[PDB]
């Protein structure tokens, strides 16, 4: 799960 | 089988140099150039799917590094692409304009930037720039080998879609009396680009009397904007065909009207026939002179009063929304467009497709974006990216500019790939932007972040703006009459800047109509009891109602008839102070028949000049503002000449895009047009030519 932010 | 990074680690020396963040928020003990996971091979600059959240798309980047942090893990870190769903625009992507869709293969590369484990690269994929000023063929051969392409890039930051003497048409949709497009053309003007408003649309006589007026080159029409489109339709082919009481010449056309059914009639002019004579006949009640209808056709065509596609260079427009806030706030929210009438929308986005014009600049107010969590707002900016166009969207606060107001509006820019995409200009005045930027669209509002201190001009107030004009009355028919004096400030010094000083050249060489004059000095006329009232409201900054006869403060500062007192009343026998001023938000409104100060602004200049709910009563001149006043207010140049009745002279005052907003808009458009640009910063500080003298 990448964390796009 | 477990990830592993692979060939030789970067030069110590060269990762510290094109990572520095890294040595010295996560931390690298040494960069790769390659990592190896599920048995495929990665290496920097492949584009990679990559695990987002459970039951979420998979993210889609560009691999900038492979690390291994100091807590011994593997990372990588990806420069990520946008679907456009992805962008503001959301769930908008399924909307198209006039068959214009959003190919779910157009992606956007952003500067947006993720650290990753090593393990939740998924595959690679075949994404290629197309650059969009390619030939067409090549284009589609391109996008034919691929598995993603991109031709633009995206930015949060003022929702940026965008690439990786001169005369200009303008046309003018919802024109209004021109607040927009005047100001548009005049920055331009400065720009070095003469941009000229050559046709301008609005359902408004008294809007378009005075447009036409102080513009008579422009072609007004008069009419609904989506008969407009129709007209245009028609146009194409009548071009394309190019075709007693006696008919002389034809002088005008127009599709379907007030009372009229649709299909094209033309303006006759009949022989002997004054002016006011001319009159509206049908298409086919004419087949008995098709040979006039040439001679209009072919002459209207090469004088362009009405444009075919590529004709128009840019396209603003104030298209009606209403119903997207107060009462109307939440109501219809799911299919906005079919609701009520946000559909002016629709018709704006119908005829951006049908013209395409290399520039579109479309004004509206801040509840577009709020509404419906920005519903419309959206939509406006998936239609011109659909339609391909580059895009951005701004907020502009009009005091910034030179304004005694603060009325924040929302720009959005539009501009084809072939084209440069215009920037928004810095404040040039130190009015503050508070936190007015709905979270939807945080970073779109055009100011200098306090981090930058720049120095401003000081923030103009009632009295910059109207210390100069001579005392008028209640009743006040003359509108057109002599300034007391000379201007007493640097505003006034510049609002009674003749039109060539504006560089306004819609008389072309020479002065035109009213130099010098004051035009439409004059309030809206009180009836006899509102006029009572107001002239019993005392001369003192903050003065309103409360300072009326019988009336007091009870506990928790809500409004109170004074027992003591018995209503009173004026020679008419009505109350000398209304019932709706008492329960005027509860009870605690300071507003009904509120008195402006020299020291004060007004927040946003209305179309309506009625004292029952406003504070616009004139500072020391028992009488509401004047038009003149509210113009002014509005940055409107003294030049600028309404015509209706009174009332329908403040509806266009109050409905118009504050002129020096349009101005600093239209300098940018100059710039932008004529290649004249800098790199790709959203934010463009005006030169010291502008702004003043
Ligand atoms: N259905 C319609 N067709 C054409 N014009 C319309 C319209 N509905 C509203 N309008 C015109 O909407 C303008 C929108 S207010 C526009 C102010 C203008 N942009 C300026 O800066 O001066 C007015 O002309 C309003 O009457």
């Amino acid at each position: 799960t990448a964390r796009k932010s | 089988h477990e990830p592993e990074f692979i060939g030789s680690p970067v030069a110590a020396d060269e990762a510290r140099s094109n990572w520095p963040k890294r040595y010295g928020e996560l931390k690298a003990r040494c960069h790769y150039r390659s990592a190896k996971v599920d048995n495929v091979v990665y290496c920097l600059g492949d584009d990679v799917y990559v695990k987002a959240g459970e039951n979420e798309a998979d993210y889609i980047g560009r691999i900038t590094e492979f690390f291994e942090g100091t807590d011994q893990c593997h990372y990588f870190t990806c420069r990520w692409f946008f679907r456009a769903e992805d962008t503001v625009i959301n769930s908008l992507v399924s909307i198209s304009v006039d068959g214009h869709k959003h190919d779910p293969r157009r992606v956007f590369l952003s500067e947006e930037k993720n650290d990753n484990v090593l393990d939740c690269i998924i595959s690679k994929v075949k994404i290629v720039h197309v650059d969009p000023n390619m030939d067409p063929k090549a284009k589609a051969q391109l996008i034919e080998s691929c598995d993603l392409y991109y031709d633009m890039s995206y930015s949060v930051a003022y929702s940026t879609f965008a690439n990786i003497t001169r005369t200009a048409t303008l046309l003018d949709l919802y024109s209004g009396c021109g607040g927009m497009s005047t100001g548009l053309c005049l920055g331009a003007a400065l720009s070095g680009l003469k941009l000229e408003t050559r046709w301008a649309v609005d359902f408004n006589s008294f809007a378009c009397q005075s447009l036409k007026y102080n513009h008579p080159q422009t072609e007004v029409r008069n009419e609904k904007a989506d008969e407009f489109l129709a007209l245009l339709k028609e146009w194409a082919v009548l071009c394309k065909k190019y075709v007693e009481f006696v008919v002389e010449k034809l002088v005008g056309i127009c599709y379907g009207g007030s009372d009229r059914e649709n299909g094209i009639y033309f303006k006759v002019q009949w022989e002997g026939y004054g002016p006011e004579e001319d009159t509206w006949e049908p298409i086919d009640n004419l087949s008995d002179c098709p040979q006039k209808i040439r001679e209009f056709v072919q002459e209207g065509h090469k004088r362009k009063i009405l444009p075919l596609p590529g004709d128009v260079d840019v396209i603003c427009g104030g298209p009606p929304c209403q119903g997207i806030s107060g009462f109307n706030r939440y109501r219809n929210r799911d299919e906005p467009l079919k609701d009520e009438k946000n559909k002016q929308m629709v018709t704006f986005m119908d005829i951006v497709a049908y013209l395409k014009p290399k520039y579109v600049l479309m004004e509206n107010v801040v509840d577009i974006l709020k509404f419906a969590d920005g519903y419309l707002g959206k939509y406006a900016l998936s239609c011109l990216v659909a339609m391909k166009y580059q895009a951005r969207l701004g907020m502009m606060v009009a005091g910034c500019y030179g304004l005694p107001q603060f009325r924040m509006r929302v720009f959005l820019w539009g501009a084809l790939s072939s084209m440069v995409l215009p920037k928004y200009p810095l404040p040039t005045y130190d009015v503050v932007v508070r936190g007015g930027a709905p979270n939807a669209f945080s970073q779109c509002m055009v100011a200098y972040d306090e981090t930058q201190k720049p120095s401003l001009k000081k923030a103009l107030l009632l009295g910059d703006a109207i210390s100069d004009l001579p005392k008028v009355q209640n009743h006040q028919p003359n509108d057109v009459m002599e300034y007391g004096g000379s201007p007493k400030t640097e505003f006034q010094r510049y609002i009674r800047l003749s039109r060539k000083d504006m560089l306004d050249w819609s008389f072309g060489e020479g002065a035109g109509p009213d130099e010098g004059k004051l035009l439409d000095h004059q309030p809206l006329r009180l009836n006899n009891d509102d006029y009572e009232r107001v002239q019993q409201i005392p001369v003192k900054k903050g003065a309103n109602f409360r300072d009326l006869k019988g009336v007091r403060v009870g506990a928790n500062n809500i409004v109170e008839w004074d027992p003591e007192i018995e209503r009173v009343k004026l020679s008419s026998g009505k109350p000398l102070v209304p019932d709706y001023a008492m329960s005027f938000i509860k009870g605690k409104s300071l507003k009904p028949f509120g008195r402006l100060w020299w020291d004060e602004t007004v927040p946003t200049v209305v179309t309506r000049a009625e004292p029952h709910n406003q504070v616009i009563i004139h500072p020391t001149q028992a009488r509401v503002l004047t038009i003149r006043e509210n113009a002014r207010l509005q940055g409107f140049p003294d030049y600028y000449r309404l015509f209706g009745p009174i009332k329908e002279k403040y509806i266009q005052v109050g409905n118009a895009v504050a002129v020096p907003v349009a101005r600093a808009l239209g300098y940018c458009l100059g710039q932008a047009y004529l290649g004249e640009s800098e790199g790709s910063d959203p934010l463009y500080q005006l030169p010291p030519s502008f702004t003043s003298v």
